[PDB]
């Protein structure tokens, strides 16, 4: 008989580790084995 | 005026690298080239 207030908040406390991808070297490849 | 902000920077992100004087055309073009005019 009762409904709660469905409030909208979403607590996520997850760090992701920050990245460390764009330093390196960058070169596209194709088809594998280069 | 110019936007200076075209979509071809897919290929300097990885696909190529800066500030490196990349040649225009590959060796076995020049050279096939070379013996077509012969």
């Amino acid at each position: 008989f009762f409904t709660p207030q469905v409030l909208a908040l979403e607590v996520d406390c997850n760090i992701e580790c920050a990245s460390l991808l764009d330093l390196y070297g960058q070169i596209e490849v194709s088809r594998s084995t280069f | 005026p110019a936007p200076s902000a075209n979509p071809a920077k897919i290929f300097i992100r990885r696909f190529f690298s800066a500030g490196v004087a990349k040649n225009v055309v590959s060796y076995s073009n020049v050279m096939a080239a070379q013996r077509a005019m012969e």
